Formats: structure tokens, C-alpha cells, sequence
């Protein structure tokens, strides 16, 4: 649904690096170089950000509003 | 109240649509306001969605 | 088929970009259509594609 704040394995703060990651996707950066520039050395945070699906906007499209 | 006709991006259409942790306001209790200076008690990253 | 007829036909539904032909925006998005992802009117989509 939404990006988790904490990483499951280590616990590094990763929720604040989601939208900026999207910006790196709006830019010309690929996945690997963007994850490297974000400061994710260990592969657990890379899996957390890469394998995450942004379903919050799809649900808000069905929100009452 | 002021936006473009299309405004496809949610940033222009809506305001405060993403509740970041910066909106958190520390409410002092008792004498915590005097002991802790302003700006010390706050979220760490200030950008967590 | 003669080349002049094909040229006249493509001039009404396409535009010239770098020597190639790209279909017009209104052809892909009719006046009653909308964006399948955002739901904005087709006029904005045509302006953006132009
Ligand atoms: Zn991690």
C-alpha cells in the first residue's frame, strides 16, 4: 500500500527516501545508480525500495474525497 | 483555491496531500519548554512520508 | 496507389517531424475520450502531445 518507514532486516530509515527515488526515476537515473546515490550500500534497502509497489495512489483514486 | 485548469499532478490540485513527519508539533508538558530549547525535540529526518 | 493521393491523405491525419510522419493528437484522443491514467480531458492530452 505505502512505503514502510523501517527496513525489515536492518532498520534503516527508508520511508523518507521514496519520493526522492521517484525523482531519480523522473530523472535519467537507472535503478542501480539511483539506489547507489541514495546511500543504500547493503542490498536489503535496495530490495526494499526496488521491490516496493506504490499502491497508495491507486487506492486514493477510489477514496471518497 | 488557485490551480491550473488541468492540474494533472496532485501537487498543484491539492495541498497537504502528503503528511510528512515535519507536521508533527511537540507540545511541552509542565516545564519541558524551559528545559528543552526550541528545535531540540523534533523528528529526526523531518522528511518521512 | 498513386503517391499524391497517399500524401494528401497523410497530410490530414499526420504531421512531419524530422522527415518522419507522426499521427495527430486529436486522432488518437477523440473529443469524448479522456486519459486512462488521470481522467483529464482529451484537449489537455492533445496540447501536451503537440
Ligand atoms: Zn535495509
Amino acid at each position: 500500500m505505502i512505503i514502510p518507514v523501517r527496513c525489515f532486516t536492518c532498520g534503516k530509515i527508508v520511508g523518507n527516501k521514496w519520493e526522492a527515488y521517484l525523482g531519480l526515476l523522473q530523472a535519467e537515473y537507472t535503478e542501480g545508480d539511483a539506489l547507489d546515490a541514495l546511500g543504500l550500500k547493503r542490498y536489503c534497502c535496495r530490495r526494499m525500495l526496488l521491490a516496493h509497489v506504490d499502491l497508495i495512489e491507486k487506492l486514493l483514486n477510489y477514496a471518497p474525497l | 483555491p488557485h490551480a491550473a485548469k488541468d492540474s494533472s499532478d496532485p501537487n498543484e490540485l491539492y495541498v497537504n496531500h502528503k503528511v510528512y513527519t515535519r507536521h508533527m508539533t511537540w507540545i511541552p508538558l509542565g516545564n519541558q519548554a524551559d528545559l528543552f530549547p526550541e528545535g531540540t525535540i523534533r523528528p529526526v529526518h523531518d522528511d518521512i512520508l | 496507389i498513386d503517391s499524391v493521393a497517399v500524401l494528401r491523405g497523410i497530410q490530414k491525419v499526420a504531421m512531419l517531424v524530422q522527415g518522419n510522419w507522426v499521427v495527430k493528437s486529436d486522432i488518437l484522443y477523440p473529443k469524448d475520450s479522456s486519459s486512462p491514467h488521470s481522467g483529464v480531458p482529451a484537449e489537455v492530452l492533445c496540447r501536451g502531445r503537440d
